[PDB]
């Protein structure tokens, strides 16, 4: 059963009576049962990094050995709950202590059990039926937002030879026994995972489908796929809480996952303060978005296993509810203290520096981490696709990109949103440099565009085309002033200054703005872009003319067309249909035509 | 013949450090032996051994050590190396990155089992790579022509199209027999799926094997991965004498596979923390190409690799430039102006293209109009670079045309649709309408001989 | 040509810092010295 | 007086333009390639010297094997 | 008989050497030359000519007998040796003769096993010195010596001995000596007298093609010739690439007392070269954050000219015929007339800038615009077509014709 | 004299001895026999190379490049046997040569060297690519005796002023010099210019004689005298007004 102490020399504790252990096997160390890793065996003896402060651990105390290596306790209770990397519950360690610390050596489970949750077991399953792994055996009606799909472990399957009648039970109830080559499995509602193996699914699926942020420049110029990989330049200027609150305000996603990878201490209590105050519309009523996510939150301070564990946590939580066919996102507020976090891990493993000291798996830990986003066909019988997005944020020093967890990051992850300083410090909200960012998944996202919104391809072109042309015309600007150049340019660089002014920003902190549906945001664009066609159209049929169109002709004689263009933004989905914002769109769209056709 | 004598299994697992796993009282242990790990739960691992001492057997486990178990654990020493259970019909097939098959099909059917390490195909045996291949691209075929049997390298930048440029040259590569051997080491599923649904949709999968190693499979494959593919390469370009292309997706990955292993058994670090033979050991990979003595078929290779950071003098970019026989280079200073292919000709150059090139495989002018467009392009960087000081008022006449000459060479020679093919003739003659910017006496690399046959052409 | 090739040493690391604080405000002057003038010009064109 | 202080201005823009070219192409460029080089070997003498003191570390690990096992 | 590699083949006297090694090269015979005995490194990153060179001097030298070792090379090199050296051939007693009749190779390419780059390395030698003391001035080409050092520190890594700098062994620069060292012109062993050499030259390949590299700089510290090769002119296809401002050869007092015989016009030619092209750096420098307009119109004929030696004298097409080999005859009549061009359009700036009639470097482009192409055009004369007469007369044609057209302009 | 060679073909550890013998020979020459010996040691850096092989060998604790912690220790067991004795006519002059790895004046076999020898005489390679023969760069070059070996009795007694204002008028001129690469001769002032003038001036005239040239400290300072009279009298900081009045004016 247990080990002994041995020797110990900072977090390395070396126990005897170790025989029957396994590399990477959990192990509660010392009377205070400090958790730690085993890093090496040696015959009858382990090497442990301890997680936690080793001092006062004594020669000869116990070293109970868990059969699992790290792990995460999936289940109903995880919902609203707050975490450390480990999986240790924040709010049950302070409710059950009544301390503001957290204990060295807490041994509190992590899905609270004596609470009891309404099952219902799926109502098909009977004595004697075939069962695989992945396959639902009931639903937990935890909350109004999301039910919780009880299924069978990935590795599980048989005859079921037990189900549960509806009723309360709590995680530790047996709900479902089921034998196989003549041995019976016993589960309970609690399902255990190795945080660092990836759940398995029946099929890795193409990401086709947008994640709708509510955010015209994200979800128009940059869109990232459900299941896609993005990056955020974590920094103080950028404004990175916008993006952070707008998902989770708006998103096209049915849980979210936080990973707080060792933030400053206040900065993590930011989060944790916030976030429970949030709330999001569903069937009319307003719901806080506890409800639907779960946070991984460390400070800068928590055992460094907890830190660099914190991503493998939040990924193997929304695993699991990708395989419940739930469309997961989750955030990392900065992969970059992940790296720190590894690089100490390392450090103490005395192994190897590769590049700025980080060690040489850094790459492949990060790709690793990345492909475990997807959209797939989930496990077991009942046919649900299911998701991760991964939002992992990067904190380039002094903005340099070429720092490795930053490069790689940007080498692995499909989507940059640029969030910049410069843009937050003009108020330009919300702050993502166009120029900088990219998107990978356009050629994806056109078969969705091309059938649900197939004028948005020559939109979106369009549009980068003007910024870049735009950036380029500014140059020319300083060199010889805005008044020298040609009229093409002119009303370009006044269509662009629209676009950056009227459709690139906006005002999240009020109701117009706060979401922006994508009907919203093409019919915006649509109308912009129809000006510049028309405009420029214009222009370039009178050249030679006597009576030769201009920026200036246009602004005289029907201006109100770019006020009623900057007035577009103000409407609100909450107000006004979606069919009456299309239809006053429209309506901007027959009274422009009628402008240009009243000059040419 | 078969080795009769029945297999060793030990439980004597008397440590395990990083991805080693050191048995003991082992009877006559072989370097280089597999041997086969059940770990407690019965889960089947791999591993070979990298060290021998006495009784002690070294084993690094290929699927990684985690729940390894020094009581529990089952080491079954084969008594053999690693070896590949090669046959003709690898070709149509997908494999992971050791060699069980992901396609759903069957084990491989062996006709041989090569050793996964190849041997030194023996220099006087090595015949000299003198044919052509047309890979369609003109960046490449008129500047930067392949030979048959060439270990030519694309080398990128992260984020660039390289895996498109190498699928292109995978759809038009093609004599001025036939096969491909597709390998991956780190791949993400959306690239993955990327190369597998091209040769699917071109139909070519009745003539290519893929290995493919994902980013999440364990990183230690990625060492074989490239091996396996040039051994199924060597079975069908010795054995059955194809013509073999065979395609190495980021040896970027292999070297960072290379980078754990060392830092893990703590070897002796070149450049960069990789490993001090590390030259050796990316040559025991890239010479396993060429043409042989009394063999009608060749192995070509193309490698891909992202450059770490841009840094052309990266440890991986750099050993690489040292081993194959030149590189073609991928530039954001192209494909951010979105010049496809984003083919910078001025970093590149094919060593065996001196041979590929001139009458009988390709026109007379074709070794002097590459030379010239060259020092054309060159020029043309160094006058923008002077232009970007002192402006275009300081530039000559001449300095003008260099730059004329620079837009009208990315956007007429490297510019190319990703379906587009072109031949190397009609390459040279874009590349005469281009050097036809200049007087005549301004062509300063190119005989009169030649000019007079094809300057006013 | 590429580089100054100073031998790397924390002294060569503090002795190039220190020349592009150098240089950086070489630039803004300069650069200041060239909108002054450039202002001046083009009033000039203007009279 | 406008047209003699108009060439003049045209000229000490170009020279200042020229010089402030200069430093942000040439000079701004070499000290940061430079800098990045020196950072880069920098790191090179830190893993040089790190391999090193790891292989002493193992020494003295392994003569005090030895030292346990000539002790039976 | 059977030598041991590592003990050096001794020998009655190691003479200093001083003939050259001529070989196929300009650059190298002019300025920067070889003798027969002399130890040489070609330090250069990939791609920038290190084995062309080496294949250069294989193919065409004044050497009796050359060993290539191809430690570490890529496969296709011993190819490509074995393709080209039984069909090119050298002329003796007016028989025509295969070259690899004159050739050893040592293959052991760079997937072959890596402990046999030592053995290779020394096996060379000992074959050069085995000819040595027959009296042939045997040429050893090392194809790379660092690709050699990299197995010194995979066994010393093996060993688990103590580093000194990028994982090398301590003894590197001893190792390193001791095969150099083995160079030389000597008075042979035994009975009747011999004055055979070895002359070694070791294509240094420098990890990331950087120079501070620990083999490049114990190298340097052993050899007396170093032809640096920069990636910079071969990536723009410039080629030979040394690059002619870290370039140096110790020799040149030795080979004086050669070139002062045999080709007495030479050194005033050599040294106007060499400061020709150092004034062009020292000028570049300026031009670069000010414009070409800044420079007297003899610094603009200085920039002219170290442009001709750059693309016509120093840049040599190595494969094309005219180019395949450059006799040492050629090459002076070339520079003879790139640096006549100099001295008379210096002194037609000088002789006229005191006055009103005062010559400009575009005065004498325009004047003399067919003078340059033809200055350039030298390169083209072959050797195989055209004998050393045709040359010498097509080359005191352009000194006249430059004359004639100077004082034309006075 | 008396030579000692080892060869670099010679086995590595000899190398050890060999400098430690021939100090042993010049302190019975020089201590025991009377003999004013000079001591010339070929290349420290082939010393230090031989002190790096056998410590390796030994698996000790590197100092910084993988030399051996004893550096300095072992290398003044070396440079310290130099100098002028009690009773003793005799002296052992030491002139120690040294190859400076990748011209780095920092790296350790020149640094603890610079820390335990009298100074260096430093040979530049930018002197030596300009063919300046000595190519002996007078700004990092630097002797500790040179203020106490010069003056009345022992050289003209305008020496030490002489050579301090030459060292100011060339550092000078390599900085004017540096301005004129950074941001072009036409940034230079009037007396910019004459210190660009006097460094041409200075390297052909001063520094450069060729290998049989053999000019005495008079004629040195003479030629110093000719290059300072370049310069207008009150640029001539470093020399007192009393000796401006006797050697300027020449
Ligand atoms: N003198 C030359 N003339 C023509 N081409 C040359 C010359 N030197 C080098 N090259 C070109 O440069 C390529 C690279 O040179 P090579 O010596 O083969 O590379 P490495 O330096 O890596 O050994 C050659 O294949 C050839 O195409």
């Amino acid at each position: 059963t247990f080990g002994y102490v041995h020797g110990v020399s900072g977090p390395v504790v070396t126990a005897c009576d170790m025989a029957g252990a396994a590399m990477y096997e959990l192990v509660r160390v010392g009377h205070s049962e400090l958790v730690g890793e085993i890093i090496r065996l040696e015959g009858d003896m382990a090497t442990i990094q301890v997680y936690e402060e080793t001092s006062g651990v004594s020669v000869g105390d116990p070293v109970l050995r868990t059969g699992k290596p790290l792990s995460v306790e999936l289940g109903p209770g995880i919902m609203g709950a707050i975490f450390d990397g480990i999986q240790r519950p924040l709010s049950d360690i302070s409710s059950q202590t009544q301390s503001i610390y957290i204990p060295r050596g807490v041994n509190v489970s992590a899905l609270s059990r004596d609470i009891k949750w309404e099952f219902i077991p799926s109502k098909n399953l009977r004595v004697g039926s075939h069962i695989t792994g992945g396959d639902i055996y009931g639903i937990v009606n935890e909350n109004s937002l999301i039910k919780h799909k009880i299924m069978l472990p990935p590795r599980s399957r048989g005859s079921v030879t037990y189900i549960a009648p509806p009723g309360n039970y709590d995680a530790s109830d047996v709900v479902l026994e089921l034998e196989f080559e003549g041995v019976k499995e016993k589960l309970s509602m609690v399902q255990v995972w190795p945080v660092r193996q990836v759940r398995p699914v029946t099929e890795k699926l193409p990401a086709n489908h947008p994640l709708l942020t509510g955010q015209r420049v994200l979800d128009a110029l940059f869109p990232c796929v459900q299941g896609g990989t993005t990056a955020i330049p974590g920094a103080f200027g950028c404004g990175k809480t916008v993006i952070s609150q707008s998902l989770s305000k708006y998103s096209n996603s049915d849980v979210i996952i936080y990973v707080g990878c060792g933030e400053r201490g206040n900065e993590m209590s930011e989060v944790l303060r916030d976030f429970p105050e949030l709330t999001m519309e569903v069937d009319g009523k307003v719901e806080s978005i506890m409800k639907r996510t779960a946070l991984v939150a460390n400070t800068s301070n928590m055992p460094v296993a907890a830190r660099e564990a914190s991503i493998y946590t939040g990924i193997t939580l929304s695993e699991y509810f990708r395989d419940m066919g739930y469309h997961v996102s989750m955030m990392a507020d900065s992969t970059s203290r992940w790296a720190e976090a590894l690089r100490e891990i390392s450090g103490r493993l005395a192994e190897m520096p590769a590049d700025s000291g980080y060690p040489a798996y850094l790459g492949a830990r990060l790709a690793s981490f990345y492909e475990r986003a997807g959209r797939v066909k989930c496990l077991g019988n009942p046919e649900r696709e299911g998701s991760v997005s991964i939002v992992g944020a990067v904190s380039p020093p002094g903005g340099d990109f070429s720092d490795p967890v930053t490069s790689a990051t940007l080498g692995i992850v499909q989507v940059f949103w640029g969030l910049d300083k410069k843009l937050a410090q003009r108020k330009h909200f919300p702050s993502v440099n166009w120029l900088i960012s990219y998107s990978k998944y356009m050629r994806a996202l056109d078969e969705y565009y091309d059938k649900h919104f197939t004028e948005f391809v020559p939109l979106r072109t369009k549009a980068k085309e003007i910024l870049q042309e735009e950036e380029d015309l500014a140059e020319i600007v300083q060199l010889v002033g805005k008044a020298s150049l040609a009229e093409t340019d002119k009303i370009t660089l006044e269509v662009a200054k629209l676009i950056k002014d009227d459709f690139l920003q906006q005002n999240g902190y009020t109701p117009y703005d706060r979401f922006c549906p994508f009907y919203k945001t093409v019919g915006m664009l649509s109308n912009m872009i129809s000006f510049y066609d028309m405009a420029r159209r214009a222009v370039e049929t009178t050249a030679q003319s006597d009576n030769k169109i201009t920026w200036s002709i246009i602004r005289e004689h029907m201006g109100e067309i770019l006020y009623k263009l900057s007035s577009m933004k103000f409407k609100d989905p909450v107000k006004d249909g979606e069919a009456k914002i299309k239809a006053d769109y429209a309506q901007l769209l027959e009274d422009m035509q009628n402008a240009f056709r009243s000059l040419e | 013949n078969y080795l009769s004598q029945p297999r060793l299994t030990y439980k004597t697992v008397s440590g395990v450090n990083g991805p080693l796993v050191i048995l003991d009282h082992v009877k006559f242990p072989r370097y280089a032996e597999i041997v086969h790990l059940t770990l407690p739960d019965g889960t089947k691992r791999s591993g070979q051994v990298l060290e021998v001492s006495g009784s002690k057997a070294v084993v690094q486990v290929f699927e990684g050590t985690s729940g390894i178990d020094a009581k529990k654990t089952s080491c079954e020493f084969t008594g053999d190396i690693l070896r590949t259970p090669v046959s003709e019909d690898m070709l149509g097939r997908v494999f992971n990155g050791s060699g069980k098959p992901i396609d759903r099909g069957p084990v491989v059917l062996a006709e041989d089992f090569l050793d996964i390490m190849g041997q030194p195909i023996n220099p006087q045996c090595r015949i000299y790579p003198e044919e052509m291949i047309q890979t369609g691209i003109s960046a490449i075929d008129g500047m930067n022509s392949i030979a048959r049997g060439q270990k030519i390298p694309i080398f990128s930048a992260a984020g660039l199209p390289h895996n498109e440029i190498a699928a292109q040259i995978c759809r038009q590569a093609g004599l001025v027999n036939f096969a491909i051997v597709f390998a991956a080491m780190g791949v993400n599923m959306e690239t993955a799926r990327f190369f597998k649904s091209d040769f699917e949709e071109n139909g070519s999968m009745d003539n290519v094997c893929l290995f493919l190693n994902l980013a999440n499979d364990p990183t230690i494959e990625r060492i074989i991965t490239p091996r396996l593919a040039l051994t199924t390469a060597e079975f069908l370009a010795y054995q059955c004498e194809k013509h073999v292309l065979v395609i190495l997706t980021d040896m970027s990955s292999y070297a960072e596979a290379l980078r754990e292993v060392s830092a893990a058994r703590e070897e002796v670090p070149g450049r960069r923390g990789f490993p001090g033979y590390m030259y050796t050991d990316l040559a025991t990979i890239y010479e396993r190409a060429g043409r042989v003595e009394g063999r009608n078929g060749s192995i070509t290779q193309i490698p891909i690799l992202t450059m770490p950071n841009d840094d052309i003098t990266h440890p991986i970019p750099d050993l690489t430039g040292y081993i194959t026989e030149g590189q073609i280079y991928v530039d954001r200073q192209l494909h951010n102006r979105q010049i496809y292919p984003p083919i910078n000709v001025l970093p590149s150059l094919s060593r065996l293209m001196k041979s590929a090139i001139g009458e009988g495989m390709t026109r007379k002018d074709h070794a002097d109009v590459s030379n010239q467009l060259y020092a054309c392009y060159a020029i043309g960087k160094d006058v923008q670079a002077m232009k970007a000081v002192v402006g275009e008022e300081a530039l000559t006449s001449d300095d003008l045309l260099y730059l004329e000459f620079l837009q009208k060479f990315e956007k007429n020679f490297i510019t190319q649709g990703p379906y587009e093919n072109r031949t190397v003739y009609e390459t040279l003659d874009i590349g005469w309408q281009l050097l036809r910017i200049f007087p005549k006496e301004m062509l300063k690399r190119i005989p009169q001989s030649t000019l007079s046959e094809f300057y006013p052409r | 040509k590429d580089r100054i090739e100073i031998f790397p040493s924390r002294m060569a690391q503090t002795i190039m810092k220190a020349r592009l604080k150098g240089a950086q405000t070489g630039r803004n002057l300069l650069k200041k010295k060239s909108d002054a003038l450039t202002l001046r010009f083009r009033q000039i064109l203007k009279k | 007086s406008l047209q003699t202080s108009f060439v003049t201005l045209d000229e000490a823009i170009k020279i200042t333009n020229r010089r402030v070219n200069a430093i942000e192409h040439v000079i701004i460029p070499r000290i940061e390639r430079t800098l990045a080089y020196i950072i880069t070997e920098l790191d090179e003498r830190e893993r040089e010297e790190f391999y090193r003191l790891k292989k002493i570390q193992e020494k003295k690990k392994i003569i005090k094997e030895k030292s346990e096992k000539d002790l039976e």
